[PDB]
């Protein structure tokens, strides 16, 4: 070959991933309707195995085999931006649902927002703390990025550890707020919009934290150079996305919706 | 405050080949667009190849949307069948 | 620079988190639960939940989450 | 109702349906002309051995291709939006009737004065009386006064339905938790038929609408007799 | 070796071939569903059952034709085969992720066939509106299996969109600007942008439907303060872009076919064609509520959606006129592919024009949820999208296979299909204007003549579909190997031979500035 | 009184809030009159309008919920 | 910790014809076999579950 | 396009067999189901 | 991997009669499926 692009070795992970999607969806069907978690637990297991081996192989191809030329790296940058755009439009659907319900509250709610019988969380208590936590994590991840570009291994690891700690703190605070909330997902469209929008956000925080932990262990193993570290850049972009979604949730659901 | 490898230390495989060739001003992996000559029979466009034929696309005039494609073979210079521009294979 | 972003991490960002942690700390402690009223737009049950007895939400808190029939 | 081998709209029973027929005539002339011109030009491009295969300049001709369609669209939109705003105009109804969609029948409520309500079900094929229409007759028709502005309000007590009467130009979706309004005015006495116009399950095909348009005095006596 | 090649592929051509095989199989399923519809409608009275089994068939017909036939053939099949060859790229940007876009489709299809086998099926319409699609009126697993089918198809297409956009932006020769890529490549890039933005909104909406059905949410349930109309907005915000996704790759194939069989080096008005496709893509996001003119929205909202919808005729007309101007002065070759393309230009124009009729909210009151809508969309889908697929299939079959079709059989095929689709759908205009509703298993007696003729049409189309299978068999059975192909100087995908080697452009093209 | 007149507050196809507002207004009026020992006859207009516009099942359900203590509107 | 990347670069560039998903050695084969066995076996179980759910 | 003569020519008789088998593969199973609708 | 006509496909075209059987089964199964699903729904 005399181009710079990556011809990938034939791989089983696309098929295992597709079958994991069949097992998770047929598994959710079996859980919702036939009172059984068996297929779902097989699908989640095969999905985790597939993700692990697929991304392991991308690290082998890049760090170990040198297939990530600038042209390949530029493709991955576009791929991650486009993926983030698709996730923004997914959240847009949930914001649309929220504004539709809250701007024109129906007679069943008492014709008011919040609905009769809903006692919202105080946005100045744990939700404000959660806001400070994710904003702080956007600062610490930026410190980590600069440390890596400047060749500073110890400060990169410290800044990334702080970022992950804050992601975990957010997740534990949200778990506690879920438990303490006097309203539930079954509390009409208020509970529906609140828990589905914040719940998909929480999942994305867990995904983003996991991505940052992968970057932490790769950094511990010296995979990143001061100039070549796309996995870290992608995790940082994803992490900023999770921050920005939170700020929109905070202003929309917790503050303006209270 | 150090401990992060450099590309110079740790880049490998094709990434390293591209890095080292670029330091030398060389483009073995076709990252850059070649600059045209006058394209006469005396001053043909020189087309590198690792084999005895390569596809050429000729953008005959600036901003043409239509690219003209043809195999250029080792031997005497060939002409773009649209604009007559000369190309010569350098295997 | 890294130096500037570390300065912001320790000089602004983490102090903000500490102040908001103080603020949440101070306003914590259980507020009284409201009288139960069996409003038809709340405690929705169109299908049993796929866990427990079918009538408890996933992070049911007995202190503040009544069932359709009221507090446990 | 529709008749065998029908090509176009049911004859108009309301002034707005009349307006829709003339607007459809205007639009269809344009559709015919554009379809015909494209077919003709295709046939013209394909019927000569003469050739011209060198690069052709596009900008002059693209002016015609954009401006002439833009003018045609304006010539459709102007009468289109005149009719849209005519149907939306304030009218002052004499009567309000509600219809509620159900699986699979319509109920009607005339509650301006008395609590009058009833259910309207399709006549089964095996029970049709000689001369009656398969899948179109109901047991209890929606009796209404002719030559009077009527407010119809439409909702559902289950899934989506849609309340339609083509000869009056009516189709209003029946949505649970929502009260949709339309106006009905018949120029003529008679029987005017429609059918459920949103997929609603097993008997979607089998929950029709029959309006019975009569003079006010007859409507008043029917109303009293239905209490 | 067989498993490594066909289950573990990282090759754009083999993955394209898998998509074409999948889409062909899906087309047979969709055709059988269409024939069950027309068998019921071809005589008054009930043949199969009440509206439930009938609308399970209608629902499945639509999901199969759209998600399993058209999108996999146009995007997965023609896109994977042709896009890298037309830009001189050695494969797709993400050649392993490409394989997962393919392998998500068999499971998606399995979930749809499971939906129809369990309980009483999903008799909802392909729009899956609540509350009919909810857990009271459609209790049990069928609708949840349909939702999960759509989730897997959506992920397939979202990852495919990321792959196509990245490939087309990042993997051209360095001298080649976006304004030197072929129109088919533009048509796939624009389709991929529509998929990337539209499918996540569908995903959000059907996820809300899933939680209403299983987790006691009330997004769409008025008892909890929800609104069935919210579901319609979310669905159609996806659904209008979806129809542009179905046609845009067809427009790209028609531009290549008309150019090729006109003996031209280039389509007329390249930049106008690019402008037209980007304008259609953009306008396709701001018009969705033309699917909702009877739900009770405000008059000013109806006026806006009427006007914005009509605007799409302007860029679309530029494309139609530019195709005619491409024919103008051509050395016309009356190939089977050219016949498909000419059929497309005319029949797509007719369907586009009945769309303009429907864009008028005042007239749409009377035409909504009638066969007039069914006539409109089958002119653009069964005579537009399908004619572009058949033209591209007969045009590029020799590239993909290395063998030729029998051109006389292919012309016979075209003639039969042309008669059948027109006999099927033309009379549905009359049924619509006279008020026959959609999604009816049975109709008042007055509508018998046109339903009878329409059903006779559908049987002619079945004869065409059966003949197409025979024609593909006869090509592989006879093994006429390709020797020479004209116009390779302006059709790069042909320049590596028929079929091209597994690896093409290992040495990239030379293009200078 | 023939039927509910055009109300500029509710000029569009969706008349849900027109029914709701008149039901609330009648019951608020009835409560204000019964409280002072005044005359519910003053509330008649709101009663005629909500009876004209409101589905029987909506009124019936709202009445049931007022009696249960589960009506979510302020009266 | 120490930088052992060069040792992994040598292992993963060995000219042994192994695809990247098996090039780590015997552990890769085991994890592949576990993954594919759970996938194919789970898929057969999902088809049995359809068979069951297809009848009252 | 130009092409070689067929490597394995398919005679009119062979085409009649292929066309017949293809049509029967579509028609017989559907035919059996639709014939037996009354029984279902 | 094998290259060239008849070799870049997951099915054999070595024997036109075996191929006719495979194509018959392939396209015939897709066309038959909806009829058998309708039969299945009617027999509940
Ligand atoms: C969940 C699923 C999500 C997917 C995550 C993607 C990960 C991709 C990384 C990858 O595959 O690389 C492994 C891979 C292991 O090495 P290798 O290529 O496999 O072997 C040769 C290498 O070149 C080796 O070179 P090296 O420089 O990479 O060194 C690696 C390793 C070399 O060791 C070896 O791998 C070979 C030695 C043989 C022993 C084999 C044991 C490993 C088996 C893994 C099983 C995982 C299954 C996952 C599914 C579980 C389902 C029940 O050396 C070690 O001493 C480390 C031991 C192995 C580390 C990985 C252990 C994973 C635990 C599971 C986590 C998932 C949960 O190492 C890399 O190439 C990079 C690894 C560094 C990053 C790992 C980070 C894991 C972080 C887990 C996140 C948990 C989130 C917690 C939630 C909290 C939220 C609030
Ligand atoms: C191969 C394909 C095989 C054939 C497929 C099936 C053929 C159907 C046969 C229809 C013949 C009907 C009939 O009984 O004719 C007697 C019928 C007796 O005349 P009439 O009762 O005085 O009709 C006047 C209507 O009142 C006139 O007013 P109206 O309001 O009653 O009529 C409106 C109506 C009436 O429209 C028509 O009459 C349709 C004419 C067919 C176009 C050719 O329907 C439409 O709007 C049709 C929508 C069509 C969409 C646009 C089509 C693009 C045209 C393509 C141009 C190519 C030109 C070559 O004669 C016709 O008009 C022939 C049609
Ligand atoms: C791509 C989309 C598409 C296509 C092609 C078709 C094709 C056909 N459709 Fe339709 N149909 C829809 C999408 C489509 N349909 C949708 C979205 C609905 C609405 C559903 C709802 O209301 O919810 C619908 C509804 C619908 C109805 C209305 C049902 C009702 O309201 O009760 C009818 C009625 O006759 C009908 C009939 C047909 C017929 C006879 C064909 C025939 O023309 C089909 C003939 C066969 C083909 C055209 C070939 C197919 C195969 C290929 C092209 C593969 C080729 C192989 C290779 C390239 C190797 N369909
Ligand atoms: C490939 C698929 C496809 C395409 C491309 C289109 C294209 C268009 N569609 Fe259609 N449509 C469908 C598939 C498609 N549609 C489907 C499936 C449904 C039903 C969904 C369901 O309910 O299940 C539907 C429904 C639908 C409705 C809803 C009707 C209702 O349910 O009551 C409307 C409303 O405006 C609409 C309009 C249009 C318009 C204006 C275009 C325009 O893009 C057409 C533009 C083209 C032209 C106008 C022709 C060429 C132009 C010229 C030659 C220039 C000169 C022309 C003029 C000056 C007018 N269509
Ligand atoms: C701390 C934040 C992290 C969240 C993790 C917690 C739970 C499991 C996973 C959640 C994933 C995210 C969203 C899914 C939807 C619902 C969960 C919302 C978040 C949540 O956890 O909500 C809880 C309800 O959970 C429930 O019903 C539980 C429901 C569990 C089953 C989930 C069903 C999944 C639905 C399928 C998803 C489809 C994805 C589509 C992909 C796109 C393809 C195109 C709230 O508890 P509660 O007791 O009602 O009220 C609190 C009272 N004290
Ligand atoms: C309880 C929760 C369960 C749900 C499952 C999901 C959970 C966790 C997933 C966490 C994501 C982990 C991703 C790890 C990727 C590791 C591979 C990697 O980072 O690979 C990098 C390339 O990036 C790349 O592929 C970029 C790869 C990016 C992909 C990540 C996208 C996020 C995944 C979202 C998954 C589902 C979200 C949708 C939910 C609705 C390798 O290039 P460099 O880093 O430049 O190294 C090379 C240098 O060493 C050379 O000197
Ligand atoms: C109800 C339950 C339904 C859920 C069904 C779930 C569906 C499927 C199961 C998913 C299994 C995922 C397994 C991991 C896939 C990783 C893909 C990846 O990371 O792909 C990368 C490309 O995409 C990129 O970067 C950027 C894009 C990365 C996207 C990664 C994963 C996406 C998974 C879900 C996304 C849906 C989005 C939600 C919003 C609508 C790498 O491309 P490759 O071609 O591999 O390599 C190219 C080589 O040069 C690398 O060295
Ligand atoms: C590695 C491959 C080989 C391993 C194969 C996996 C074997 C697992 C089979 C066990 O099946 C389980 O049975 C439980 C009870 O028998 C179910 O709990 C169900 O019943 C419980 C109580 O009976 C409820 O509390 C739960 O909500 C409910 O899901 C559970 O769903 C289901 O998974
Ligand atoms: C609607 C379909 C009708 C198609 C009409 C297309 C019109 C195209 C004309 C443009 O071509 C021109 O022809 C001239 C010679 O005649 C040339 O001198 C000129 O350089 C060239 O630009
Ligand atoms: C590598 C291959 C992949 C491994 C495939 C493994 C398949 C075998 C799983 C065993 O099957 C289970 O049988 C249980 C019967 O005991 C079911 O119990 C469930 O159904 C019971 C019915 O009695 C109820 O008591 C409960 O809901 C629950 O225990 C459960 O659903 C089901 O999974
Ligand atoms: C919409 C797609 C389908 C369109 C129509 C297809 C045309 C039908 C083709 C013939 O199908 C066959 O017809 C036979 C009858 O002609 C059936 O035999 C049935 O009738 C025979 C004669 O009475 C008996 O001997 C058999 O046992 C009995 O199955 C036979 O099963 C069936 O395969
Ligand atoms: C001793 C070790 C050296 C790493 C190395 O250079 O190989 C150091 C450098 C940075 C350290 C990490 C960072 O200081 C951040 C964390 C600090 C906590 O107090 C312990 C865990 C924690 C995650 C540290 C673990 C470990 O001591 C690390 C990883
Ligand atoms: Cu009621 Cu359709
Ligand atoms: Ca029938
Ligand atoms: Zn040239």
């Amino acid at each position: 070959q005399t181009h710079a692009y990556h011809m990938v070795n034939p791989s089983p992970w696309p098929l295992t991933g597709a079958l994991s999607a069949l097992l998770m969806t047929s598994g959710l069907t079996m859980w919702f309707h036939f009172n059984s978690m068996t297929l779902l637990m097989i699908g989640l297991t095969t999905n985790m195995l597939t993700m692990y081996q697929w991304w392991r192989d991308v690290i082998r191809e890049s760090t170990f085999q040198g297939h990530h030329t600038p042209a390949v790296q530029k493709g991955l940058r576009y791929g991650m931006i486009l993926f983030i755009i698709s996730e923004v439009l997914f959240f847009t659907g949930f914001f649309w649902a929220f504004y539709h319900s809250s701007l024109a509250p129906t007679p069943e709610l008492g014709g008011c927002w919040p609905p009769t019988g809903i006692h919202p969380l105080n946005p100045l208590e744990v939700p404000l703390l959660n806001t400070s936590v994710l904003l702080a994590s956007g600062v610490s991840i930026t410190w980590a990025h600069h440390s890596l570009m400047e060749g500073d291994r110890k400060h990169m690891l410290q800044a990334l550890f702080i970022t992950i700690t804050l992601g975990v703190y957010f997740t534990l605070l949200q778990a506690s707020e879920y438990y303490e909330a006097p309203f539930t997902i079954s509390d009409g469209v208020y509970g529906s919009t609140f828990f589905v929008a914040t719940g998909f956000h929480g999942l994305h925080v867990i995904i983003g934290s996991t991505f940052l932990i992968v970057c932490f262990f790769r950094q511990l193993k010296f995979h990143f150079t001061s100039n070549h570290h796309f996995g870290f850049e992608a995790a940082a972009w994803y992490w900023h996305f999770v921050d920005v979604v939170w700020l929109f949730l905070y202003v929309s659901i917790y503050w303006w919706g209270s | 405050g150090g401990g992060v490898p450099t590309d110079e230390e740790q880049a490998t495989g094709l990434e390293r080949e591209v890095m080292l060739a670029a330091r030398k001003g060389q483009d073995p992996y076709n990252i850059l667009a070649p600059k045209a000559t006058s394209g006469t029979k005396e001053d043909p466009n020189l087309v590198p190849s690792i084999t005895n034929k390569r596809i050429v696309g000729c953008i005959c005039e600036e901003d043409n949307s239509t690219v003209i494609w043809f195999w250029l073979h080792k031997g005497e210079a060939q002409r773009c069948p649209s604009c007559g521009t000369h190309y010569k294979l350098v295997p | 620079g890294a130096r500037t972003w570390r300065f912001l991490t320790f000089g602004l960002a983490l102090p903000s988190v500490a102040l908001c942690t103080l603020n949440s700390w101070l306003h914590s402690g259980h507020r009284e639960r409201p009288a139960f009223i069996p409003y038809h737009h709340l405690r929705i049950r169109t299908k049993p939940f796929s866990w427990g007895d079918g009538n408890h939400t996933f992070f049911h808190n007995p202190r503040v989450n009544p069932l359709p029939t009221g507090y446990e | 109702m529709a008749y065998p081998m029908q090509l176009g709209f049911q004859d108009a029973t309301s002034p707005i349906m009349e307006e829709l027929l003339h607007f459809h005539d205007h639009t269809l002339m344009i559709v015919f002309l554009i379809s015909s011109l494209v077919l003709y030009i295709i046939s013209l491009m394909l019927t000569t051995k003469l050739t011209h295969t060198s690069t052709m300049d596009a900008q002059e001709v693209e002016t015609i291709w954009t401006i002439l369609p833009a003018i045609i669209l304006i010539l459709i939109a102007l009468p289109s939006l005149r009719i849209l705003y005519m149907m939306d105009e304030i009218n002052n109804p004499s009567l309000t009737v509600k219809t509620m969609g159900h699986q699979w029948y319509w109920s009607y409520e005339y509650t301006d004065y008395e609590d009058l309500s009833f259910d309207s079900y399709m006549i089964p094929t095996s029970e049709l009386k000689p001369g009656e229409l398969r899948l179109l007759e109901v047991d209890n028709r929606v009796v209404l006064p002719m030559e009077m502005t009527i407010r119809m309000l439409v909702s559902s007590e289950d899934v989506l339905h849609s309340w339609a009467v083509p000869s009056l130009g009516l189709k209003t979706d029946a949505i649970p938790g929502r009260l949709n309004q339309t106006t009905l005015m018949s120029s003529r006495p008679g029987l005017y038929y429609g059918q459920c116009s949103e997929i609603c399950g097993s008997n979607h095909s089998f929950m029709p609408i029959v309006l019975e348009l009569v003079p006010l005095k007859y409507f008043e006596k029917w109303s009293a007799s239905m209490l | 070796m067989f498993i490594n090649r066909w289950l573990f592929s990282t090759n754009h051509k083999d993955i394209g071939t898998l998509y074409l095989l999948f889409g062909a199989w899906a087309g047979m399923v969709g055709t059988a569903l269409s024939l069950l519809i027309r068998a019921e409608l071809g005589q008054p009275g009930t043949l199969l059952g009440d509206d439930q089994i009938y609308n399970v068939v209608v629902t499945a017909h639509a999901f199969v034709m759209i998600f399993f036939m058209v999108m996999p053939i146009m995007i997965g099949g023609f896109g994977n085969w042709l896009v890298p060859l037309m830009i001189g790229a050695p494969d797709m940007a993400f050649p392993r992720m490409n394989n997962m876009s393919f392998w998500l489709l068999p499971p998606s299809f399995l979930l749809l066939l499971a939906s129809s086998m369990v309980e009483a099926g999903a008799g909802t319409g392909w729009t899956v509106y609540p509350p009919l699609a909810g857990n009271l009126a459609h209790a049990g697993a069928s609708v949840d299996l349909t939702i999960f089918s759509l989730h897997l198809a959506g992920v397939s297409s979202i990852l495919g969109a990321i792959n196509f956009i990245t490939t087309i932006i990042n993997m051209k020769p360095p001298a080649m600007s976006q304004y030197q890529t072929p129109l088919f490549v533009w048509s796939v890039m624009i389709t991929a942008v529509l998929l990337l933005l539209s499918l996540p909104v569908l995903a959000a909406g059907i996820t809300m439907l899933l939680t209403d059905r299983n987790l006691n949410t009330t997004f769409f349930d008025p008892a909890g303060g929800g609104d069935p109309i919210l579901y319609q907005h979310l669905f159609w915000f996806f659904g209008h872009p979806e129809v542009y996704i179905l046609i845009l790759p067809g427009f790209g194939m028609i531009s290549h076919i008309v150019t090729y069989y006109s003996g031209k080096k280039e389509p007329f008005g390249y930049m106008g064609m690019v402008w037209a496709m980007m304008s259609i893509g953009f306008l396709g996001f701001i018009v969705w509520a033309h699917h909702m003119f009877t739900v009770g929205m405000d008059v000013d909202t109806r006026a806006y959606f009427t006007s914005a919808t009509m605007i799409i005729a302007i860029p679309t007309g530029v494309k139609v006129f530019s195709w005619l101007a491409t024919l103008h002065g051509g050395n016309i070759k009356w190939s089977p592919a050219m016949m498909w393309a000419l059929g497309f230009i005319f029949l797509f124009t007719v369907g586009g024009l009945t769309g303009i009729v429907l864009a008028n909210s005042s007239l749409d009151i009377v035409l909504h949820d009638t066969y007039y809508v069914v006539a409109h969309f089958h002119y653009v889908l069964s005579m537009g999208a399908v004619f572009a697929i058949m033209g591209g299939f007969v045009h590029w079959f020799p590239l993909f296979s290395g063998y030729t079709l029998n051109d006389t059989w292919a012309k016979i095929h075209f003639a039969i299909m042309f008669v059948g689709v027109n006999m099927t759908f033309f009379p549905q205009h009359f049924l619509g204007l006279s008020g026959m509703p959609r999604r009816y298993s049975d109709y008042p007696d007055a509508y018998t003549m046109w339903n009878t003729i329409s059903s006779m049409g559908s049987f002619i189309s079945l004869t065409a579909v059966m003949l197409m299978v025979f024609i593909i068999w006869e090509a592989f059975a006879s093994k006429r190997e390709v020797l020479t192909v004209d116009l390779t100087t302006t059709n790069l995908e042909w320049l590596n031979g028929c079929p091209p080697p597994y690896h093409t452009f290992e040495e990239p093209t030379y293009v200078n500035l | 009184y023939q039927t509910a007149p055009f109300d500029s507050r509710f000029p569009n196809q969706n008349q849900t809030r027109n029914c709701w507002q008149n039901y609330l207004d009648f019951h608020r009026c009835e409560k204000a009159m019964t409280a002072k020992g005044g005359d519910v006859s003053v509330c008649e207009w709101y009663r005629r309008v909500y009876k004209s516009l409101c589905p029987i099942s909506w009124v019936s359900t709202w009445d049931d919920r007022r009696a249960e203590g589960t009506f979510p509107g302020k009266i | 910790f120490e930088n052992r990347v060069a040792e992994k670069q040598k292992l993963f560039q060995e000219d042994n014809g192994l695809p990247v998903h098996l090039k780590g050695g015997a552990t890769d084969n085991i994890l592949y076999r576990v993954t594919m066995t759970l996938c194919l076996g789970g898929t057969l179980y999902s088809l049995y579950c359809l068979g069951w759910a297809s009848f009252p | 396009i130009t092409a070689k003569p067929a490597k394995t020519p398919t005679s009119p008789k062979e085409q009649a067999i292929g066309l017949s088998v293809t049509f029967l593969s579509f028609l017989l199973p559907a035919g059996w189901v639709l014939y037996h609708l009354d029984n279902y | 991997y094998e290259e060239g006509p008849g070799k870049n496909i997951p099915f054999s075209v070595e024997n036109k009669w075996r191929l006719l059987a495979m194509m018959t089964l392939f396209f015939g199964s897709g066309f038959a499926a909806p009829f058998f699903i309708v039969r299945h729904q009617l027999l509940k």
